């Protein structure tokens, strides 16, 4: 179903630049792995931390899960997700450290959580 | 109860099962392998008082038993990506894993957080426990992969100095 | 996976090891001629500092403008970077402490000019669209003056032209064989000598042929020494940085082949017993 | 045999064997020659009760002991091949001899960083 | 005609040839799947005028026959030697590698150039299109030979900064 004919362009074009960049942060990790991430293009620091980002934003609490940790469950909105995701991409949500999206619902969470780091 | 080596039960059963000539699968362990832990640990259950009635024949009544299974499995090299290792990792509740690099660090036991889990979780724990103890095997499942990425300096000081000290202080 | 295709990519992460290892090996040697060659430099600057010192802060101060602190209103800096990579974290640092002082400044309202000793600052510097003024690339282990001479010259001219002020050199202090930082020190106005030339009451200079238009060249030639002296530093800082780079990307290599040789053992494994289950298997 | 021997007799008996994966090996051999089928990687399905078969006579008795010192061959440099997987079972210690701390003039050659014992 | 998944009909004959006790080759693949599929394959033909003109006994004069074949192949993890694979790149005229690391990335559809071949070339070509396509072919074999250095482009020189980046834009 993952077609725009199907899921409108907007969906298609979030879910399919998240892939070309989650894609490029891969293609990235092995010289990582050997040279540090010092040696990266200065763009190529930013899809990495982009990346990390993205990773810890498709994170989220659930119900049932709601006794392996205390967290409580949320529920996203496709609007929503797709609404973080084309924001994240995009830059607009740079300056947040990567740990304010471990584990949130909304964006909106994303936000609030930086200010308690 | 505790079966102090699955692993090697496993590996009679394979040299049973090739003298008596049956086709092997994967690791060249028979196919009903799995069939040999899975009809094992699932006799480790708890039992309503009702079983209890029904089977002592009214003796015992409204009490409930129960019997507890740790089997021990031993992995070649650390990794969990093997055929018994799998097979037992998805019968068994929870997962106790011990790594060589803690134990050898001196950090004893070694239990790994992050691939170490409880299935039944905090429903077990006395609540005092449950609630001091909330979610650090998760903390800890991040504190050990931000060290490991982070090796160059602690950059970002926002509270790194601090968590990456919590951390330190609890294992 | 693939036995074969895991043995290629072990025999190419062995490979890249060695390189490194022998990059780690020409850092660490070129780092001992930079550092003495960065030795052979005090003298000019010492012994003109001392004449400076006598000629301005003596007996019968002269005046001149790189001495005395007009109002700023516009900054200048001369930034020395590495025309190689692989030197680690060294230029990104120093260029992110020079935007935060360069964003402290321009928060007062104060415009800011950039001269660039080195390609990577040149190449850092017009993507985030600093006004780079004059440049100088291509160095390499060879730093000469009579090079210098060209940025800072324009940005002199510019000082004395009544355009800049308060102008700053930004480098890394060669501190220890494994420790370097990224200072920002200020050259002209004139710093402060610690010391007093009062001793000196006892004697003056015969000046041929006339004290001012002396003290004019003697002060830019100092600029000049100190800048130089900025660079080869910053020189040998590059080489034991990368010294330890490479040392890092050495062992980062070393333990890829222990994770790749525990895929290919079992990757064998898994092919011996596929093949010969198949042959028993197959004769009925 | 010989050694259990010694050991009813009341002493401390040492028992070298120079190369126990060879033992491995022959046993593979004449399974193959009987017609057993193949294990993990080609090993016998004995495998694991043949070499307990053996190294579980080698005990401290209330009578005497036996000790063994065994040289041991690990294929390819794979201590996770069956045959070193089984060995190390049984092992107490292991002592690793370099020519590094020979060339050192050093003897005996032991290197006391991998040299291990529980 | 397009074959979708000439590897599920190498499974069902391989089932086929199991169930009767035939003895099995490799991945206990029947020895006869290469004649399975070429007697097959081989159909697939252009055929000429005296051909058409004998077979309809008249009625068709001057034309040539022809027909198309274009089998799918299913790899796992890109292995390109395993068995079937190897019989039906051994048959066919060229292959049309889709691979997925380039399917990730965008690049859509994830034709890999190079490591593909057509052996008809241009003489199954329009002479517009047979002119226009030799320089793409030497501008993407400059730019996969120049590939290595991407990642450490802006060390480079500006000469062949010029054809990586030229390289970029075909791609």
């Amino acid at each position: 179903q993952l077609d725009p004919l199907v899921v409108g362009q907007e969906h298609y074009d979030t879910a399919r630049g998240v892939q070309s960049i989650l894609q490029r942060y891969q293609e990235l990790k092995d010289i990582i792995a050997i040279l540090g991430m010092d040696e990266l293009s200065e763009e190529d620091k930013l899809v990495v931390a982009r990346a990390r980002k993205i990773q810890r934003f498709l994170s989220q609490p659930f119900f049932v899960a709601e006794v392996f940790t205390g967290s409580p469950g949320k529920y996203v909105s496709l609007k929503d997700t797709i609404r973080g995701f084309k924001g994240i991409m995009e830059g607009e949500y740079d300056h947040l450290p990567e740990q304010a999206f471990y584990m949130v619902g909304s964006i909106e969470e994303a936000v609030e959580k930086a200010k308690k780091l | 109860i505790i079966y102090d080596d699955l692993s090697k039960q496993a590996v009679a059963y394979r040299q049973i099962s090739l003298l008596l000539r049956r086709p092997p699968g994967r690791e060249a362990f028979p196919g009903d392998v799995f069939y040999l832990h899975s009809r094992l640990l699932e006799r480790a259950a708890r039992v309503n008082a009702e079983y209890v009635e029904a089977f002592t024949k009214g003796e015992v009544k409204g009490k409930t038993g129960s019997l507890t299974a740790l089997p021990i499995i031993e992995t070649q090299a650390g990794d969990v990506s093997a055929f018994v290792p799998t097979n037992v990792i998805s019968i068994t509740d929870g997962q106790i894993f011990l790594e060589t690099n803690l134990f050898n660090a001196g950090i004893r036991p070694a239990v790994n957080p992050g691939i170490s889990v409880s299935r039944v979780g905090g429903a077990a724990q006395t609540k005092i426990m449950k609630k001091l103890s909330g979610g650090i095997r998760t903390a800890l499942a991040q504190y050990r992969e931000l060290a490991a990425f982070s090796q160059f300096a602690s950059d970002l000081d926002d509270a790194t100095r601090k968590q990456l000290d919590h951390g330190q202080k609890v294992t | 996976a693939g036995a074969k295709d895991i043995r290629s990519k072990i025999a190419s992460v062995q490979n890249t090891q060695k390189i490194t290892k022998a990059m780690e090996m020409v850092a660490a040697s070129k780092m001992r001629k930079s550092q003495d060659r960065m030795a052979a430099s005090r003298p000019y600057a010492e012994t003109m500092r001392k004449v400076i010192g006598h000629l301005a802060h003596g007996n019968l101060e002269y005046k001149h403008p790189y001495l005395e602190d007009r109002d700023v209103k516009r900054v200048g800096y001369l930034v020395v970077s590495t025309d190689r990579g692989l030197a680690g974290g060294l230029n990104i640092n120093l260029f992110k402490k020079l935007l935060a002082e360069m964003k402290t400044w321009t928060d007062k309202g104060v415009q800011a000019d950039l001269a660039m000793i080195g390609s990577k600052g040149v190449s850092f510097f017009n993507s985030v669209g600093g006004n780079v003024v004059a440049q100088v690339t291509g160095m390499g282990d060879n730093p000469s003056l009579s090079e210098l001479i060209g940025p800072v010259k324009v940005m002199l001219q510019a000082y004395d032209e009544g355009r800049l002020d308060k102008l700053y050199i930004v480098s890394n202090k060669f501190i220890n064989t494994m420790s370097q930082v990224p200072t920002i020190s200020q050259l002209l106005p004139l710093p402060a000598s610690d010391d007093d030339d009062l001793k000196h009451k006892s004697w003056d200079y015969l000046y041929e042929p006339d004290p001012k238009a002396l003290l004019d060249t003697l002060l830019r030639r100092y600029v000049e020494s100190q800048v130089y002296q900025g660079v080869v530093e910053n020189l040998a800082s590059e080489q034991a940085a990368r010294m330890v780079a490479m040392k890092a990307a050495t062992d980062n290599g070393g333990s890829l082949i222990k994770e790749l040789q525990l895929v290919y053992n079992k990757a064998r494994q898994a092919s011996i017993t596929q093949e010969l289950t198949e042959i028993v298997s197959g004769a009925a | 045999t010989m050694a259990e021997k010694f050991r009813d007799e009341g002493r401390d008996v040492l028992l070298f064997v120079d190369n126990i994966y060879r033992y491995t090996l022959a046993g593979t051999e004449v399974s193959a020659l009987l017609g057993r089928m193949p294990s993990a990687v080609g090993y016998q399905p004995t495998l694991a009760e043949e070499m307990g078969v053996l190294q579980e006579r080698i005990t401290s008795t209330k009578t005497g002991s036996i000790t063994s010192v065994q040289a041991v061959y690990v294929p390819a440099d794979d201590l996770t091949d069956p045959s070193p997987a089984t060995t190390f079972a049984h092992l107490d210690a292991t002592v690793v001899l370099s020519r590094q701390i020979a060339s050192l003039g050093i003897y005996p050659a032991v290197d006391p960083l991998d040299s291990t014992s529980r």
